[PDB]
C-alpha cells in the first residue's frame, strides 16, 4: 500500500530544537487530502502515546496536553509531506517517533518505521 | 399465478443471496487484508456476522412463510426462528449503536481514545451487544406461552404472542429501535457539529447516508408494530410483508454504508470477485 518514512532523528542538548519530517508514498485513488496525520512517540517500555495530529485538508491542529506550546506541526499539501518541528526539548522526550495516518473513522490506518530522537543533558 | 410465485422466490431469494454474499465478502476481506484490520473494523466484522445470520435464515424462512401463505414448519421451529430473528436483528442494531459510540469517542478525543481503546474492549462491547439483545428478546418470545397458559399463535400463522398486549410491545420496541436511534442520531449530531468545505460536507454526507438507511429500513416495521398493537383487524398482511422485508434489507445495505463507503474495502472486494 503506502510506506511512511521519517527524518530528522538525532542528538540535541537541552534547550535546542529539531524538525522531524514524515513523507508518505504515492497512493492509489485515495487523496492525501483524505488522510489525517499524527505523530506518536514510543519511549523504552512506555505506552505509545500521541504527541500531536494535523488534518491537512482542513488545516486543523490538535495537540496533546503534554506538548502544547513547544511543538508546531504543518504540511505541504502539494508535496504530500508533513513537518513537525519541536522546540525547547527536554531529556524526557527521548523516544522513537513514528508517523500515523487514519482515514476518517479509523479505516485505512497506517504506521511508519520511526526515527530515534535522543536528548542529552 | 403460475409465474408470480417463481417471480417472488426469485426476487426475495436473490436478495437474500446478495446479502449473504456481500457480508461473506466483508468478513473475508477483513481477515484476508491485514491493512483493514483495525479495531473499528471488528465491529464491522460482528455486524457482518449478524447480517449474515439474518441474510441466510430469517430472509429464506420468511420468504417461505410468505410464499406458501402460512407457516407449516410447526410451533417449535416457529418459536425458534422468531427468537433467532429478533435476537440477531436486535444484535445488528446494537452493533450499529456501538459503532456510533466508538466513532464518537474516536472523533472527540482524537489522540487519547484510539490508543487507549484495545481489541479486548471491542470484543467486550460486541459481546455486550449480543448478550443484551438475547436477554431483551429471547426469553420473552419462547416463554410467553408458558406464562400466559396458552399459545396465542394461530395454527397456520407464525407471529409473536406478546404483541397482543401493548405494555410489553412498547417496552421492547423502544429498547430495540426508538431509544437506540435517538442515541445514534444525537451522538452523530455531536460528531458532525464538533468535528468539522470538502472535509465537512463529507461528514454530513456519510452520517446522513447511515442514518437515512437505518431509519428508512427499521422505522416502518417498528411503527407498524405500534399500529397493530391497538387494533387487531387494522393491519393486513401485504403491508406487513413489506415492513418485514424493509427491516431485512438493512442487513443487505450495511456493507455499503459502513464497509464500501470507505475506499479500500471495495478495492479489496473486487479481487475476491475478480478471482
Ligand atoms: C408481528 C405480527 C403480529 Cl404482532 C400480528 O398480530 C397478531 C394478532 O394480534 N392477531 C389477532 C387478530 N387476529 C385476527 C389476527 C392475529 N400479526 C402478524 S402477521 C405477520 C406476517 O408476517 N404476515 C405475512 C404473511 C404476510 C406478522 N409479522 C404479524
Ligand atoms: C424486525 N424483525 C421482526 C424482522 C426482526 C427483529 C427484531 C428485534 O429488534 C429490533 N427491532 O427493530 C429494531 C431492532
Amino acid at each position: 500500500q503506502v510506506q511512511l518514512q521519517e527524518s530528522g532523528g538525532g542528538l540535541v542538548q537541552a534547550g535546542d530544537s529539531l524538525r522531524l519530517s514524515c513523507a508518505a508514498s504515492g497512493f492509489d485513488f485515495d487523496n492525501f487530502d483524505d488522510y489525517a496525520i499524527g505523530w506518536f512517540r514510543q519511549a523504552p517500555g512506555q505506552e505509545r502515546e500521541g504527541v500531536s495530529c494535523i488534518d491537512p485538508s482542513d488545516g486543523s491542529t490538535i495537540y496533546a496536553d503534554s506538548a502544547k506550546g513547544r511543538f508546531t506541526i504543518s504540511s505541504d499539501n502539494a508535496e504530500n509531506t508533513v513537518y513537525l518541528q519541536m522546540n525547547s526539548l527536554k531529556p524526557e522526550d527521548t523516544a522513537v517517533y513514528v508517523c500515523s495516518a487514519w482515514t476518517l473513522f479509523h479505516s485505512d490506518e497506517y504506521w511508519g518505521q520511526g526515527t530515534q530522537v535522543t536528548v542529552s543533558s | 399465478k403460475t409465474f408470480e410465485v417463481v417471480f417472488i422466490v426469485l426476487v426475495a431469494g436473490s436478495l437474500s443471496l446478495v446479502t449473504i454474499i456481500g457480508n461473506i465478502l466483508v468478513m473475508v476481506s477483513i481477515k484476508v487484508n491485514r491493512h483493514l484490520q483495525t479495531v473499528n473494523n471488528y465491529f464491522l466484522f460482528s455486524l457482518a456476522c449478524a447480517d449474515l445470520i439474518i441474510g441466510v435464515f430469517s430472509m429464506n424462512l420468511y420468504t417461505l412463510y410468505t410464499v406458501i401463505g402460512y407457516w407449516p414448519l410447526g410451533p417449535v421451529v416457529c418459536d425458534l426462528w422468531l427468537a433467532l430473528d429478533y435476537v440477531v436483528s436486535n444484535a445488528s442494531v446494537m452493533n450499529l449503536l456501538i459503532i456510533s459510540f466508538d466513532r464518537y469517542f474516536c472523533v472527540t478525543k482524537p489522540l487519547t481514545y484510539p490508543v487507549k481503546r484495545t481489541t479486548k474492549m471491542a470484543g467486550m462491547m460486541i459481546a455486550a451487544a449480543w448478550v443484551l439483545s438475547f436477554i431483551l428478546w429471547a426469553p420473552a418470545i419462547l416463554f410467553w406461552q408458558f406464562i400466559v397458559g396458552v399459545r396465542t399463535v394461530e395454527d397456520g400463522e407464525c407471529y409473536i404472542q406478546f404483541f397482543s398486549n401493548a405494555a410489553v410491545t412498547f417496552g421492547t420496541a423502544i429498547a430495540a429501535f426508538y431509544l437506540p436511534v435517538i442515541i445514534m442520531t444525537v451522538l452523530y449530531w455531536h460528531i458532525s457539529r464538533a468535528s468539522k468545505p470538502s472535509r465537512e460536507k463529507k461528514v454530513t454526507r456519510t452520517i446522513l447516508a447511515i442514518l437515512l438507511a437505518f431509519i428508512i429500513t427499521w422505522a416502518p416495521y417498528n411503527v407498524m408494530v405500534l399500529i397493530n398493537t391497538f387494533c387487531a383487524p387494522c393491519i393486513p398482511n401485504t403491508v406487513w410483508t413489506i415492513g418485514y422485508w424493509l427491516c431485512y434489507i438493512n442487513s443487505t445495505i450495511n456493507p455499503a454504508c459502513y464497509a464500501l463507503c470507505n475506499a479500500t474495502f471495495k478495492k479489496t472486494f473486487k479481487h475476491l470477485l475478480m478471482c
